[PDB]
RNA sequence: GUCUACGGCCAUACCACCCUGAACGCGCCCGAUCUCGUCUGAUCUCGGAAGCUAAGCAGGGUCGGGCCUGGUUAGUACUUGGAUGGGAGACCGCCUGGGAAUACCGGGUGCUGUAGGCUU
RNA sequence: ACAGAAACCUCCCGUGGAGCAGAAGGGCAAAAGCUCGCUUGAUCUUGAUUUUCAGUACGAAUACAGACCGUGAAAGCGGG
RNA sequence: UCUUGGGGCCGAAACGAUCUCAACCUAUUCUCAAACUUUAAAUGGGUAAGAAGCCCGGCUCGCUGGUGUGGAGCCGGGCG
């Protein structure tokens, strides 16, 4: 069997990228993360405290605690048949904003705009995404020039 | 026309008598020394035990001091006569500096004294340019630069026309 | 039938062989028929199969 | 005193060099694999033959070193012993382990080192041989008298490049002539229009 | 013959440090202690003042970090102290303490708080903080960024440190490291300090040298004798510039004028000229290898 | 055009060598009374202002090394899903989708925030 | 100088090719290494959390909160 | 290639000459890795895709604090 290790099969997720080890830049420290904020954890086997276990390296969760280091994190985790939100203590090295949200944070202002607009202009602009149609009838011009004639190439042991 | 910055001076003299061993013979060597620079010298333990050698780890075998200024002149030439300014080819480094070795102080004018005895000792000579110290520095830390180094060619050079000193072959 | 296409087979509502659905083409749907290749028979009908 | 070759044809296991793990692996049976003329310039032997695997199986280090041998007694005797270079291209660093009976049984089974095997794929040249043009038939009959020592199935091929450089024979004369190649010994550096203005200097004078 | 250490793949594998560090400027172990603000207090500014001492120039500044840079709240170069009735000694303990002083006064009345905290408005030398006023806005409270200064006692750091909370402002420090503090009985002679702040270690030392060698004195001071600055004198002369900065520490910046367009060093060779110098210089060498022949 | 203090990203910024640097800066630099530290005022600390861009530093250059980014490698290698496909096997082809990396060839060589200077 | 392959002194290159008690992996360069100065955050205390997990115990570990303290010029850092 | 060695080899003999084969160095070259790696897939694992949202005005705080600053909570209102 396995040991129960904490650090176990970490080898390459915990460590530096290659020719970026050293110091942390200190926009890692300057980040401002509040309550209900969604972050994505990676450890950094640079900071060896409030390190993340292995198995929230990859996640993503919201933050329901923050203090001078650390933040709480709310993250799921599926552990046999069942998903508990688990509630981790890591420092704020191990997390980055997480940009999954501002596609729609940006949608929603356009769509708020666009429907506020629209409204008082007296006409109806699509809001709902949709995905991508089948692609629509249109014209290729030959410009005079015969297409190119292709065919498969002879075999070759180029050995 | 020479850059006046660009002219060669002694950054360091650098006194050394490794005894080989602790205990009394260090303790006069760190005398003579005194004696020769007016100044206290410091000890160097060895590095490495050598069975060969008959030294061990941090054992005080050797002492040394180095010499700036005015006083670096004054005993370099000391040296320098009792050598008739002649010097090997060969004693000069790369890096711009060279020395040699003195097989008995009291040829340097100590006067002999009975608790003392005679004892050899190396000189080195630190050349240097104005502007050497950036290198040393603690802010702003930065490298000469090729053209503001000191050849072997021009350590050498200047040691003729400082000294008129001669340039053995070999 | 594998659990992913066992899946996907239920959303097109064909639960049974022989079953039939339209389905309106657009890249969500044509992925979905993607994983489901095996296990149908689809096309474009005309005025006259409606 | 070693298993049939039977045993070991096929790429079971994942590489096992010989390493600080893998310890006591006893040597190979082919310690040479460049004989014949191996200081000939590159243009003394301008023909290249190869013997490449059509299978993607484990080469024996005994197979290899039988090969090398029956390969280079005919181009001795029908070339000379100065007509030719050979290569061998591949080197044994698979090692095969044997889990030695006489009784445990198959408690422990781990086995210990046996010998060494190359593993080589499907299209992957086993060695080759350069010489000089009028000498083809001579190449193609050596390395089809070798491709028994080997299992499976190998295909004689006579490459197209130059001698043992990886630059075509249609094209290798001018290339050295506008001075993009340089002969280095067996082979040639090539000299790309790039780097200090100073080498340029130098072989243009 | 021995191996190239800086080959080809020395380069590839290496990996270069911060500018600022390359540089020798910034200590980024010392940096993220000074700059980096707990979680928990957002975006609540961390200040800190900077204290730089070049060869010839004091420059002290009021910081906070943000993720595109530092910004700089409040500056104060010792080459305004002329302004001021200080023309000399613009790099030794006394300018550092003015230097301070200005860069105090001149945040408090940006903020409008030069009323309400004075600081010690007459000079002791001794230990003084500032403390709140309740009802009142609170004590500006910055913390000392010494860079890589070695900070033993006498330092001029500290000397600009103690001209800030003179001024009014909030740093915590201890006399430790004040010029007066004695190493051997661990007392602080407030005394002393008060000497520094003054310059009269410089006044005693143009007196001093006066009386040993007068060459030396124009040596030393001949910058002293051309603005007419006398030992005498050096006391009342850094009072002034006390009061002066007391009385208006505001700055008016030097007003820009347009200038010709002028360029002052080569821009790069574009791609065509570079590519036009190598077949200058190609048919140039074979040209002199058929003159050669 | 550009610098100084403090920075963010952290080589397009590094490394090597060469050329040029107006003004202000930054420096080298000159000393050791004081503060402070050394075997040594070299470093560190302090007091200065005779000299110099020699150096650091800035800009530029090199069919430069590196680095960054494209092309080729290549729809190749590998790969999801399919067959009562082939083949004694080893393995391979096809169907439905995804799709690399060297060598080799080209291009580029810091951007920028706050505050404060210089540059008719 | 003695001094040699290896003693000590000097200059230069040096991305870590050393060291960090130990197995290995990760991490680390004005430091996490080496040397000094001062010290006992290896102290007292309630909860929360993580790891194994049944989401039990232990063990170990992580953020805090309250006291007392050390250190530093200070920001801070430290409850092995 | 002298920065070291073995063969030689002319000698009065030395780093003098002469070669010659190795170690060294520099560009190349064949072949590799489960316990190597600069690169780097496919398949895969989290998260988001709104009313528990968005946008306004105010109030509480013993927390934070140059600042009526920040942060959290609470109340009222408008948007389908
Ligand atoms: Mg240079
Ligand atoms: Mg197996
Ligand atoms: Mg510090
Ligand atoms: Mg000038
Ligand atoms: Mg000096
Ligand atoms: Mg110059
Ligand atoms: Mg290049
Ligand atoms: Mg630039
Ligand atoms: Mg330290
Ligand atoms: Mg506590």
């Amino acid at each position: 069997t396995n040991t129960k290790g904490k650090r176990r099969g970490t080898r390459y997720m915990f460590s530096r990228p290659f020719r970026k080890h050293g110091v942390v830049p200190l926009a890692t420290y300057m980040r401002i993360y509040k309550k209900g904020d969604i972050v994505d954890i990676k450890g950094m086997g640079t900071v060896q405290k409030g390190m993340p276990h292995k198995c929230y390296h990859g996640k993503t969760g919201r933050v329901y605690n923050v203090t001078q280091h650390a933040v709480g994190i709310v993250v799921n985790k599926q552990v046999k048949g069942k998903i508990l939100a688990k509630r981790i203590n890591v420092r704020i090295e191990h997390i980055k904003h997480s940009k999954s949200r501002d596609s729609f944070l940006k949608r929603v202002k356009e769509n708020d705009q666009k429907k506020k607009e629209a409204k008082e202009k007296g006409t109806w602009v699509q809001l709902k995404r949709q995905p991508a149609p089948p692609r629509e009838a249109h014209f290729v011009r030959t410009n005079g020039k015969e297409p190119e004639l292709l065919e498969p190439i002879p075999y070759e042991f180029m050995a | 026309k020479e850059n006046p910055m660009r002219e060669l001076r002694i950054r360091k003299l650098c006194l050394n008598i490794c005894v080989g061993e602790s205990g009394d013979r260090l303790t006069r060597a760190a005398k003579v020394l005194e004696q020769l620079t007016g100044q206290t010298p410091v000890f160097s333990k060895a590095r490495y035990t050598v069975r060969s050698f008959g030294i061990r780890r941090n054992e005080k075998i050797a002492v040394h001091c180095t010499v700036r200024g005015a006083k670096a002149e004054e005993i370099l030439e000391k040296g320098l006569k009792v050598r008739e300014y002649e010097l090997r080819k060969n004693n000069f480094s790369d890096t711009g500096n060279f020395g040699f070795g003195i097989q008995e102080h009291i040829d340097l004018g100590i006067k002999y004294d009975p608790s003392i005895g005679i004892y050899g000792l190396d000189f080195y000579v630190v050349l240097g340019r104005p502007g050497f110290s950036i290198a040393d520095k603690k802010r702003r830390t930065g490298c000469i630069g090729a053209k503001h180094r000191i050849s072997k060619e021009e350590a050498m050079r200047w040691f003729q026309q400082k000294y008129d000193g001669i340039i053995l072959p070999g | 039938v594998s659990p992913k296409v066992r899946k996907v087979l239920q959303l097109l509502r064909l639960r049974q062989i022989f079953n039939g659905t339209f389905v309106k083409l657009n890249k969500a749907s044509i992925n979905m028929l993607r994983i489901v290749e095996p296990y149908i028979a689809w096309g474009y009908p005309n005025l006259k199969s409606v | 005193g070693r298993r049939p070759a039977r045993c070991y044809r096929y790429c079971k296991n994942k590489p096992y060099p010989k390493s600080r793990f893998c310890r006591g692996v006893p040597d190979a049976k082919i310690r040479i694999f460049d004989l014949g003329r191996k200081k000939a310039k590159v243009d003394e032997f301008p023909l290249c033959g190869h013997m490449v695997s059509d299978e993607y199986e484990q080469l024996s280090s005994e197979a290899l070193e039988a090969a090398r041998i029956c390969a280079n007694k005919y181009m001795v005797k029908s070339c000379g012993k100065d007509g030719f270079h050979i290569r061998v291209r591949l080197h044994p660093f698979h090692v095969i382990r044997i889990n030695k009976m006489l009784q445990t049984g198959m408690r422990g089974a781990f086995g210990k080192p046996q010998g060494t095997v190359a593993r080589v794929h499907i299209g992957q040249v086993i060695m080759s041989i350069r010489t000089k043009l009028q000498n083809k038939e001579h190449v193609v009959e050596a390395l089809r008298r070798a491709k028994f020592k080997f299992p499976g199935r190998q295909k004689i091929h006579i490459s197209k490049k130059w001698g043992f450089t990886k630059f075509n024979a249609d094209e290798f004369e001018d290339m050295v002539a506008e001075k993009r190649l340089i002969p280095d010994g067996c082979g040639v550096k090539y000299i790309p229009n790039r780097g200090p203005l100073d080498k340029w200097r130098a072989l243009h004078s | 013959f021995v191996k190239v250490v800086k080959n080809k793949a020395y380069f590839k594998r290496y990996q270069v440090k911060f500018r600022r560090r390359r540089e020798g400027k910034t200590d980024y172990y010392a940096r993220k202690r000074l700059v980096i603000q707990d979680k928990n207090k957002y975006n609540t500014p961390k200040y800190r003042m900077i204290v730089r001492v070049t060869n010839r120039d004091i420059i002290c500044q009021i910081a906070y970090a943000r993720i595109e840079g530092d910004m700089i709240v409040c500056a104060a170069y010792a080459h305004e102290l002329p302004k001021y009735g200080v023309k000399v000694g613009l790099t030794n303990y006394a300018a550092a303490y003015c230097t301070g002083l200005l860069l105090a006064r001149r945040l408090l009345n940006r903020f409008g708080m030069d009323k309400i905290y004075e600081g010690q408005v007459e000079v002791t030398g001794d230990e003084y903080n500032v403390e709140s006023i309740d009802g009142q806005p609170g004590a500006f409270t910055c913390y000392l960024d010494a860079g890589l200064a070695r900070t033993t006692t006498g330092n001029k750091v500290f000397g600009a440190l103690k001209g800030a909370v003179d001024g009014g402002l909030s740093i915590p420090h201890s006399t430790k490291r004040f010029p007066g503090y004695d190493s051997e009985s661990k007392e602080f002679n407030a005394e002393v300090h008060r000497k520094h702040i003054m310059g009269q270690n410089v006044a005693d030392y143009m007196r001093y040298l006066m009386e040993e060698d007068e060459d030396a004195y124009k040596k030393q001071f001949s910058q002293y004798i051309k603005n007419n600055v006398t030992p005498d004198m050096m006391e009342e002369m850094y009072k002034k510039a006390h009061a002066a900065i007391r009385e208006n520490p505001v700055y008016e910046k030097k007003p820009k004028r347009e200038v010709k367009k002028k360029r002052w060093n080569r821009p790069k060779m574009s791609l065509a000229q570079k590519k036009d110098r190598v077949a200058q210089k190609k048919a140039s060498f074979l040209r002199a290898q058929e003159r050669a022949a």
